[PDB]
DNA sequence: AGGGCTGATCGTGCAAAAGTCGTGCCAGCCGTCT
DNA sequence: AGACGGCTGGCACGACTTTTGCAATCGCAGCCCT
């Protein structure tokens, strides 16, 4: 959901390192922030930790 | 269910026939004296018809324009002519299931007779340049002062027009023909008219003039009696005036 | 009067925009209404549950972490695994992951080594990456003692193109081997870890919100508008009662303008819903044959005449007809999907290009797998139906269906 | 698409199908060791596009298409042993009867053997009545024993009392045959009334 | 906590604080419109509660 | 294939042979001309022919010369493509253009417009049709069928019917018998009509046709073959009757006013 | 050029005169018997005229409507009226050099006569409110069953209407008149009727009935003979039927 | 004492140019049998 | 072993869909300019 509950660019990372939109879809990508949605493409522990 | 019918033997038989034929959606014919209001019985039957909850729209045959007869029996599809929009159902298509009492049916011309013969069939309504005709079933009703057999013998009406009729041609007896409860019905009509015109009643009343006019022609079998009664009431302009010197002769010049 | 007749307004801006929003979709209109209501002042158990690779993604990473790997090796394996499509193959190769990282330390060689170590971990052939080497990896992991293993390996190595057409005889001629000599090898190659998890790898769930649901209540399918998916426009009556008493003319005028705009928008939305319902009833009446029989019984159903005969015209209804869906026994059908092609006539013809495609699929199915049937046969069937397809006017239909026939693809028996 | 038991489990071991009967279910009395699969229902799965990679997969292996999720019944863990029998109930509108027709056939066989036995006794009583009515009047039991022949078809042991008794008993036997046929028909309808699931 | 899978059946996780946040955004739009002080106070009664 | 007529309102004496001859001519698509009593035995014959009509999916488009007004008749006859004649819009499919390959079912309306007849003479001349304001004529094909009620030669001698109209038409003659002449299936048709009336009106039983009713029907001139009998039967059923009298004092003739 | 012309002395002379005036594009009148196929011979001569490869469009003189006389004889400029777009040349303008074969001219009205007199002028195609008339030259031909001199004596034909045709009137002989290829035309018609009726041939053949019908008026000089031959062939119902018991009498109630 | 002019309020269609399919139809080719 | 052939896909054009881009003129009258 766009800006909904557990929304992208919010509440931590995504399920996979792939972004919800799809931009910067790689676990290797660390500092690359998808322009479509600014969310962490990393391990999902931050999802609880955000 | 409001006509001031005498409910006499002839009136009761006619009402029974109308009620029996009310459920039937087949076309019916009305004979008798026009101007008397056989159309009121037709409206009563249409209300009592099976299509009681149906849009019933009667039509005067003489009302339709000759060059607009097509637009009268149908609707311009607007795919033609200078007229736009249109696409409006004809009066029959406007009713489309109710009662269309044919008024001035005897006034229908040979072209009108042929158009009616075309309408003797069921539905199949094609508009101006229509892709396909539309079938719509509606109950039919016709009234005519003149004798349909007489017109057919004269050839004024088309043969199929007579063949268009299916139910019994209900013939209306004249004023002198029944003359059983006409006194009571006329008295009731006069009372209602007096109440409507804020006239209480006629203290003079009496029926010697009424008994004499019972032996009167009354060409307007029902309407003429009421009109003459209203004329007498207005001209007398008094209640305590018995049925004396009162005759059905409004056009007559006094001496 | 005579055979003659006669001919008999103008608006813009606000009503134009109101009508334009009606031309949009269901979820798009919901989003637009949500955004509009955000400015309108007078309108009215941490992490759920799952499993290792529940959506086909974490079993591979767990297996990799269950094995000794360095931080860079683990990162390369994670780049391979997380960038694995719903088919189980690595959706993004090593180059894509390296580019997204932009790190020279995680090079192509390191990523390739990590993938090879995790080539067959749990299950075999993970992050397969356009799986052609993954099939070979599955075959090699399979015991080489299996019969015709050399033949299967030779077929999988570079004879893939020959077997793509399924021309077993031509493939054997190319390989200079007897036909069906590697039939056991061919069968084993068919049974060779397709997409590893394949269906398990295919965690592709199902999502659908048809704008309508065709219950087909006692035939003459009852089209019921998705009222739950249909928002209800609520105007904040509290702002209405708090604006009338406002002695400030500016606030009262603003509230009145907001009320008028909300009324116009609600009218536009209600008109869109009503027109969609009427057009859906008409389409259901026209294509109950398509709803019950299927795509073969497809006739054109774009709203016309009836919509004009009812009110206004099909104009702006063609505009609002966009993006309307229905869930039916046949399945999910769109508004434009309801309208079909015309064969018996220029418009509204009995057959349709969709019917053409359905008949073509049936005919191609009604043939030996070695060679599909001639389109001339389906053409004769259409001619019996009145379309008069002929073999050439069928080429377009076959291309739309994309069924590979013998001349397109020749399979050996 | 409903999960239909046809043993057509996509990517199923041959031994797994080797136990299931063609009805998806297995044969009866069969013993299961470990987590054996008995009834393989084919729950439909979602579809996809052309997917030229999956197009090539179908051209190679095929027959799976990721369209039928496996709803197969496999034996529970720590559960293995003899299957004494089974029961299958199909809702009204579904009557595959792959082995349900066989089960209903066995049941109706027992039911008719029941109905026949009473009907057999009734018919035997009528036949013996006819034989006695014709007996002691030149219609020897050997004539009746060789062929029922309606006890030589009113041979004339009395030819008036024998004849009238024969006519009455013939009417009674016709009525009884009609009644037995109707009872068998009602029983067959009840056995064929099937199940009605949710 | 989706028991049937078809419905999430949010085990006390569906935050009306999301609906409260929507109401707060409406309050912010109205403040941009400078809504009446009564509306502002009542807006707090709901948004400030979150 | 074989399509049964919806009704077989024919005469046992020779309308059976007439139907046989019609079936003999049924395969042909040439001008088929029927004749008989107008309103009675005419369009019933048309429906029987349409049942016996060759092939299928043929638009049996029926037109009556009474309709289409006067000025608007030509536009609907020849069609209309150019503007100002059909209000522009689409190329108006004319009444003739409506049925392409279908039967041109004619009604014995006897259009007094000799211009209408002259237009129809070109209608079947080489199988062509040009729309109003149409820049190009279009060759069209359709079947032809008609029913008649008056002596076309008598009108032609009287000039009421154009000699060219009968010259282009009148390839073969099929006259339906008058009602006063057949007198054969009269009992059969009467029984069929009585049964149909009892069925439709939910009458418990057909009251039955008394010998006096049959004698009156035989004596009745019945100018209409298939409808006048139908209308008389309808009027008699409307008059109704108890189960006691089968047809005593049955009012077949509704034109007769009551006492 | 598909008509099975009798090639009789009359028919051959007619064909020869048609060819002789085929190169000339002047107005002419094809007189004689209509119904007999003047249209087919007109098409043959148009294929045989000087401009054989030309767009030839014929029509019935009284086909159109009275109020649409301008819209038929010309094209709607669409500058006025509810008409839109239009600007479509008339059928005569559609030919634009072709043969405007006049058919059914006997039914033309007085307004039609005025329009034809306007057509007697060299081209001059002026639309409603058009800029300037356009002079367009096309071949002209006329055919009618009535005597235009008789109409002009009755005054029905205008003087220009009589003068509309620019050549001597060529008459078509009747069936009772030509009576020359009657056997040959009869045999051709019998062959055609047998082929159409899926009959290979008539084993009875013969012309005794044909000879008897030769001593008949046959007013529909070609139409009546063909219709009667087809009717007799159909009525016989057997190929082995000689030219006996066969006659032309569709109307008569058979004994 | 007489002119100017002031902006309120003024709503369910359609059409006009474009697109765009439906059907058909050409061109080549490869499977092949010659 | 090159041509039949059906495929197929490009190529083509009318017929059906569409969508977007279009609302002044008040008529109050009072105030302000003349």
């Amino acid at each position: 959901e766009r800006d909904g509950l557990f929304c992208a660019r919010i509440f931590g990372p995504v399920k996979d390192y792939e972004c919800l939109c799809g931009k910067y879809k790689r676990l290797k990508h660390r500092g690359v922030i998808c322009e479509k949605c600014g969310v962490e493409v990393t391990q999902t522990k931050v999802r609880r930790e955000r | 269910k409001d006509n001031l019918l005498g409910e006499a033997n002839s009136f009761l038989e006619v009402l029974e026939q109308v009620s029996h034929l009310a459920p039937l959606d087949k076309p019916v014919l009305i004979i008798g004296e026009r101007g008397t209001g056989k159309e009121l019985i037709a409206s009563r039957l249409h209300y009592l018809s099976s299509r009681w909850q149906g849009p019933f729209i009667s039509l005067n045959c003489a009302a339709l324009n000759e060059n607009l007869l097509d637009s009268e029996l149908f609707g311009h599809e607007a795919g033609a002519f200078t007229g736009a929009q249109k696409r409006h159902p004809g009066r029959f298509e406007r009713a489309d299931g109710g009662t269309l009492f044919l008024d001035e049916l005897a006034t229908a011309p040979m072209m009108v007779q042929e158009k009616l013969l075309r309408v003797i069939e069921y539905g199949e309504l094609e508009r101006v340049g229509g892709s396909q005709p539309l079938q719509v079933n509606v109950r039919l009703v016709c009234a005519t002062n003149a004798d349909l057999p007489a017109m057919v013998n004269e050839g004024t009406f088309r043969a199929d027009l007579l063949d268009r009729l299916a139910f019994d041609v209900v013939q209306l007896p004249p004023l002198r023909e029944r003359e059983s409860d006409i006194m009571l019905m006329a008295e009731y009509f006069a009372i209602q008219m007096c109440r409507e015109i804020k006239l209480p009643l006629f203290p003079g009343f009496t029926e010697r003039a009424r008994e004499t006019l019972l032996n009167y022609r009354w060409p307007g079998n029902i309407r003429e009696l009421k009109n003459v009664v209203e004329r007498s009431v207005y001209r007398h302009g008094t209640s305590d005036y018995p049925l004396d010197d009162i005759i059905i002769d409004p056009f007559k010049r006094r001496p | 009067m005579k055979q003659g007749l006669q001919l008999r307004l103008a608006m813009t801006p606000q009503l134009q925009q109101a009508i334009r929003l009606l031309q949009l979709s269901t979820l798009e209109l919901q989003q637009e209404l949500q955004q509009a209501l955000e400015s309108n002042p007078l309108l009215e158990l941490p992490v759920y549950q799952g499993e290792t690779t529940q959506t086909l993604q974490d079993y591979l990473m767990w297996q990799v972490e269950l094995t000794p790997f360095t931080d860079t090796d683990r990162a390369i394996a994670t780049s391979i695994v997380d960038a694995v499509d719903d088919t189980g193959y690595l959706t993004i190769q090593i180059e894509d992951i390296v580019d997204s990282i932009g790190d020279d330390e995680i090079g192509l060689e390191e990523v390739e080594a990590v993938l090879k170590r995790i080539q067959r971990f749990d299950p075999v052939g993970v992050a397969a990456k356009d799986l052609r080497d993954c099939l070979l990896i599955q075959l090699s992991q399979f015991a080489k003692e299996t019969p015709w293993l050399e033949e299967a390996r030779l077929i999988i190595s570079d004879h893939l193109d020959l077997l793509a057409n399924h021309d077993f005889r031509t493939l054997m001629r190319v390989t200079r081997l007897k036909e069906e000599v590697l039939k056991e090898a061919v069968n084993l190659i068919q049974s060779l870890d397709p997409r590893p998890g394949q269906s398990i790898q295919t965690s592709e769930p199902e999502y659908v919100i048809p704008d309508v649901l065709v219950r087909k209540v006692s035939g003459r399918w009852t089209v019921e508008l998705n009222a739950d998916s249909i928002p209800r426009l609520k105007i904040n009556q509290q702002y209405a009662a708090m604006g009338n008493s406002a002695r400030n003319d500016a606030d009262g005028q603003f509230i009145r303008s907001n009320l008028q705009e909300a009324r116009w928008l609600i009218k536009s939305l209600e008109s869109r819903n009503d027109t969609l319902l009427r057009v859906s009833r008409c389409i259901v009446e026209q294509q109950q044959a398509f709803f019950e029989q299927g795509e073969e019984y497809m006739k054109p159903m774009v709203l016309a005449d009836i919509a004009q005969a009812v009110e206004m015209h099909e104009s702006t209804i063609s505009r609002v007809t966009t993006q309307k869906y229905l869930h039916s026994p046949r399945g999910i059908f769109e508004l434009k999907y309801f309208f079909s092609s015309h064969v018996n006539t220029e418009g509204g013809g009995e057959a349709s290009s969709t019917a053409i495609r359905a008949l073509v699929k049936k005919l191609i199915a009604a043939e030996n797998p070695a060679k599909p049937l001639s389109d001339s046969k389906l053409t004769s069937m259409l001619s019996e139906q009145g379309i008069m397809v002929a073999r050439r006017t069928v080429a377009k239909y076959r291309e739309s269906l994309s069924i590979p026939p013998s001349n397109q693809r020749k399979q050996l028996v | 698409g409903p999960e239909e038991i046809t043993a057509d489990i996509p990517n199923v071991g041959e031994a797994a199908l080797s136990k299931l009967d063609e009805s998806g279910i297995v044969y009866i009395g069969a013993e299961v060791t470990g987590g054996d699969i008995l009834v393989g229902k084919v729950t439909p799965k979602g579809e996809t596009q052309l997917t030229p990679e999956e197009k090539l997969l179908r051209a190679i292996f095929g027959e799976k298409a990721s369209d039928v999720k496996d709803s197969s019944l496999r034996v529970p863990n720590g559960v293995s042993g003899t299957v004494i029998d089974v029961q299958v109930f199909t809702r009204d509108g579904v009557e595959k009867d792959k082995r349900a027709l066989e089960i209903e056939e066995m049941q109706l066989k027992q039911a008719k053997k029941d109905l026949s036995e009473e009907l057999q006794i009734l018919e035997a009583g009528l036949f013996s009545r006819i034989r006695a009515v014709l007996v002691a009047g030149g219609v020897e039991a050997e004539k009746l024993d060789k062929l029922p022949r309606d006890r030589w078809l009113e041979l004339g042991l009395t030819d008036e009392e024998k004849q009238n008794q024969l006519e009455q008993l013939a009417e009674q036997y016709d009525e009884l045959k009609h009644e037995f046929e109707k009872k068998l028909e009602a029983k067959r309808r009840k056995i064929t009334q099937g199940d009605d699931l949710a | 906590v989706p028991l049937d899978g078809g419905r999430f059946a949010t085990s006390d996780l569906n935050d009306l604080y999301r609906r409260v946040i929507n109401r707060n955004n409406r309050l912010k739009r109205l403040l941009d419109l400078a809504a009446p002080d009564i509306i502002v106070r009542n807006e707090k009664r709901m948004l400030q509660e979150a």
